[PDB]
């Protein structure tokens, strides 16, 4: 594919989702690496509290 | 002092918005600017329109009392764009509804608002954003030539983020290496040279702007640079100091820093007031006794700012920071490559609370915090800084 | 009522193929993996409020362009009635 309005090349690695549009095929944003932290941090919590 | 509201918009308003609340917010500046009255006059007589000079100051006046005041959403900027478009041919342009303005680069509103007070105040206002700069000039292929600047200064320091960059740290980096060529090869070659600037004396109040609008010469259009950058709540920027300078601000710093321990100490004996009831008083709200104590607040911060500048150095000259360290005032943030018709946003640290900040989206006023602003990615998945606005520790 | 009830013919072409509401971002965009092993970077446009959305939430998307019309599910599956026997 290529570059949709302008997307610089240091912006797009290996392992970094992009968006592209259904079938013209371009990039427009570049979108953050994976989908699967997101999943996984729905299980994550935060520092828990118990008097010692 | 009052909480900051919203600012009028009427359409094609929006970047115009944003700026003025941004200047608002310098504690300094406000006050000088309520403080003018035409009787001073301009303390230049070096422009031909020194008069209309005089008039912008005014309008924005009428602009900063309304908006610290929470009845007056109000402020009136029908009048202030008149005036913009005479002075400068820059604000006459672009076509749209009613007048003849429309959205734009607020880059060029700033360096044009920047003049109008200069102007009309003279020096004083120039002190508080002049930048020297030690350059070095040293031809990539003629290391051996090297000539050195030392009076060279600036008003404005540009953070360039073309070139590898992934923050906006990075780019204040890249941004002293600006590079300029030489048709002299009595300089060493036609090549590029490496332009290499350190700070050696720090403005009280420092401006940021993004260079990053250019035509994207292969898709044959009005871009901006997409790289990322993210700007951290806290600026240091003790790296590019020239050691010499740097040592004497660190010890600066030291004073400061028992100011506002002693400001954070008594603001939190306030929230516990409000938090119980108002006990016996008899047929009252608790709302009245409430807001006599939100109006002590008020008071004591701006108490505690002139604490922090009355305990500096008389060694100290106007126009230099006391120390090395900044904190993040106000962010005017781009939206859209365009600027033809794109989008601009202000966010506005609140006064109240220094913690919180409040995002105007133009008119309407909706609560963010000062991590929703670190947390940004920039680029173009979300709203990114064009322009940023940093105040000196303590001012 | 007639508000309601204008709108959401106009909008909702049907049918409605579900999602499942991963993340947010606040830009009135969210990111949704569809059925599809494509997922898909979508708008919120229009009905249920950003707040109200909370991540792990199961949401109607619109079939033509896949934007957030609404929730109604709450991650409604089949084997939960099966159990629920109150009866």
């Amino acid at each position: 594919v290529g570059l949709g309005e302008r997307v610089s090349p240091t912006d797009i690695e290996e392992g970094m989702r992009v968006g592209v549009d259904r079938s013209k095929y371009n990039i427009e944003l570049p979108l953050p690496p994976r989908i699967d932290p997101s999943v996984t941090m729905m299980t994550v919590e935060e520092k828990p509290d118990v008097t010692y | 002092a009052q909480l900051p509201v919203g600012f009028k918009n009427m359409g094609n308003t929006c970047y115009l918005n944003a700026t003025l609340q941004a200047l608002y917010r310098v504690n300094d500046l406000r006050d000088m600017i309520l403080n003018y009255n035409p009787s001073q006059g301009v303390s230049n007589s070096g422009a031909q329109d020194e008069e209309i000079h005089k008039q912008i100051v005014i309008e924005m006046k009428r602009c900063f009392e309304n908006l610290q005041n929470k009845s007056f959403k109000s402020v009136l900027p029908i009048v202030l764009l008149n005036t913009l478009r005479k002075c400068y041919p820059q604000f006459a342009e672009r076509d749209s509804q009613g007048g003849f303005y429309k959205q734009q680069d607020a880059e060029e509103l700033f360096t044009q608002l920047f003049h109008s007070m200069s102007i009309v105040f003279g020096d004083k206002f120039s002190e508080d954003f002049r930048i020297q700069f030690k350059t070095t000039i040293k031809d990539t292929a003629n290391d051996n030539d090297i000539t050195v600047k030392e009076n060279e200064s600036d008003s404005k320091l540009q953070c360039h983020i073309s070139g590898t960059t992934n923050f906006m740290r990075n780019g204040l980096l890249e941004g002293l290496n600006e590079k300029i060529e030489k048709r002299s090869d009595l300089t060493g070659a036609n090549s590029i040279y490496s332009v290499e600037k350190k700070i050696s004396r720090l403005p009280k109040f420092l401006t940021v702007q993004y260079v990053r609008f250019f035509w994207k010469r292969s898709t044959n259009k009005k871009s901006k640079i997409l790289r990322k950058v993210v700007f951290p709540f806290q600026l240091d920027v003790a790296d590019m100091l020239t050691p010499e300078y740097a040592a004497e601000k660190v010890k600066v710093r030291d004073e400061l820093r028992k100011v506002e321990k002693e400001k954070n100490e008594k603001e939190r004996e306030i929230k516990r007031r409000k938090f119980d009831p108002s006990s016996s008083e008899n047929v009252m709200t608790p709302r009245e006794q409430y807001e006599t104590q939100v109006a002590l607040n008020e008071s004591e911060k701006d108490q505690w700012l002139e604490e922090y500048k009355k305990h500096f150095p008389p060694n100290l000259e106007k126009g230099e920071n006391p120390s090395c360290v900044y904190n993040l005032i106000g962010v005017i943030t781009h939206q859209g490559a365009n600027s033809e018709s794109g989008h601009y946003q202000a966010f506005i640290r609140d006064e109240l609370d220094e913690n919180k900040w409040y995002k105007f989206n133009d008119d309407k006023v909706s609560v963010v915090e000062k991590e929703k602003i670190e947390s940004l990615a920039g680029g173009g998945e979300s709203d990114s800084a064009l322009i940023l606005m940093y105040k000196g520790f303590g001012l | 009522q007639e508000e309601e009830k204008k709108q959401l013919e106009e909008i909702r072409g049907n049918p409605l193929s579900i999602g499942t509401l991963e993340e947010i971002i606040d830009d009135d965009h969210a990111i949704v993996t569809s059925p599809t092993m494509p997922d898909y970077y979508v708008s919120i446009l229009s009905f249920v409020d950003k707040e109200l959305l909370e991540p792990g939430c199961s949401v109607l998307l619109h079939h033509k362009t896949m934007s957030i019309v609404g929730v109604l599910q709450d991650d409604a599956d089949p084997m939960v009635s099966v159990m629920k026997m109150d009866k």
